[PDB]
């Protein structure tokens, strides 16, 4: 998750309800 | 700190690009976050009639059809990517590369993403659209 | 009701590749001021983005599109921002009846908002396998 | 190749060459 390090982010929440 | 890189499309195509294949490698779990509830989804596949497979939609569907081609240490050659602006501030990009899947053969792939900004949080984008087609299954 | 992005998808891929073979001196008619078009090219590095009808009209003819024969053999289309439709087509091009060449290639058609059912290409990014996979 | 392009979605522009 350091790798995830950039300049723009396209990480969103897990809608993934359980 | 340091101030913002400008939202350019070739650098959002390179930075998403590499997430997006260290991310499938890495952890596959975890992929179905690069889309939206609206994000449209296609990964190869020939069903019943030995025709390319159908598509998904939001994360849910997405995860549950990531999950299905079991992604084991799947590695990736990107051998070029392009990226423009298109709508509403939107990136297409189209990817070309070699995907081994599970030390299985290296195939050959052509792949469209289009990225739309996400509205709430600046540099911020999400998956809408991932069309992804291997070309021994179209060749 | 909104259109089918496939059915909408086809219908400009048979269209387009009828005019490049028969009338590509016209293929900018497809385009708009602010329209992306990247057709492959080795400068030597794969070549750059050209911007509206008066850059594509002329990059088209800079390439020498004659007797210009094409296989489509995969097209997949979607609905995608502002009922837009992004399309995918795989398939071999045979230019100035040499050899016939794989390629990828993408397209983005945007509403043209005036008219119901007419499109134009905002994007057009066309690559030969052969110039990648070297 | 004008009855051949007519089709049920409209692709053409105005040609906007000076």
């Amino acid at each position: 998750m350091a790798q995830m390090q950039g300049p723009y982010n396209f990480i969103q929440d897990s809608m993934l309800d359980f | 700190s340091m101030v913002m890189e400008k939202p350019s499309p070739l650098l959002v195509g390179r930075e998403f690009v590499r997430q997006y294949y260290t991310l499938l490698n890495q952890a596959p779990d975890m992929l179905h976050r690069f889309y939206g509830k609206n994000s449209s989804y296609v990964h190869g596949g020939l069903d019943s009639n030995g025709k390319p497979a159908d598509a998904v939609y939001g994360q849910k569907e997405i995860h549950r059809k990531v999950m299905s081609q079991n992604f084991t240490n799947c590695h990736t050659k990107i051998r070029h990517v392009d990226a423009h602006a298109t709508l509403n501030d939107g990136v297409v990009v189209q990817v070309m590369g070699l995907l081994s899947n599970n030390n299985q053969a290296l195939r050959r792939f052509m792949q469209t993403f289009v990225l739309a900004p996400e509205g709430s949080v600046a540099n911020k984008f999400y998956v809408h659209n991932d069309i992804f087609r291997y070309q021994d299954e179209v060749f």
